[PDB]
């Protein structure tokens, strides 16, 4: 059988997780791993998103890409800033 | 129809239920561990168990001299003298 469709997952954060002893519950773990990992690309997405945003900012902009994509361009880095696993700026998610 | 539209759905068919499998995996998992401090446990035992003499199978003797000191040869001096009357 198949949903022949997206795979719908469960937004919700998995029950019994502990960061202070995350390898006490071995059942957990995968599920939670799974989790953070689906997070993280939520995250490349959405930078991608933005940069496809800006993307088509710079061919209408013109000369004066600056004056009216300015603020685009604060959104477009902050979510460049933790992006999943790139250099050394690790997020703390 | 057309191949298309076949070749969809057989391979919508072909394809497993993720949940049933998700549902596997932990369940595997859960078992696993379970066995695996199981095994752990097991190999703790000392090969020689705390009781040994105590088991029925060790004494073999407790209960086969007492219908053996009657037998000549084996009966303490003071059992024949007064065993006449």
């Amino acid at each position: 059988g198949r949903k022949k469709g997206l795979p719908e997952f469960e937004e919700s954060a998995p029950d019994g997780f502990d960061p202070e002893n995350p390898y006490k519950d071995p059942v957990a773990m995968v599920e939670m791993r799974e989790h953070i990992v689906r997070e993280k690309w939520i995250q490349i997405e959405k930078a991608k998103i933005l940069r496809e945003k800006v993307k088509w900012c710079y061919r209408v902009e013109g000369v004066n890409h600056y004056q009216k994509c300015r603020h685009l361009v604060q959104q477009y880095l902050d979510s460049t800033r933790g992006v999943g696993w790139g250099k050394d700026h690790r997020p703390i998610s | 129809g057309f191949i298309m539209e076949f070749a969809e759905n057989l391979v919508l068919r072909l394809m497993e239920n993720p949940e049933e499998r998700d549902r596997k995996a932990r369940e595997h998992i859960y078992e696993m561990h379970e066995r695996c401090k199981k095994i752990k446990e097991m190999w703790a035992l000392p090969i020689r168990p705390y009781g040994f003499w105590t088991f029925e199978r060790h004494n073999a003797q407790l209960r086969w001299d007492p219908q053996i000191s009657q037998v000549a040869g084996r009966r303490d001096p003071y059992d024949d003298l007064l065993e006449d009357n």
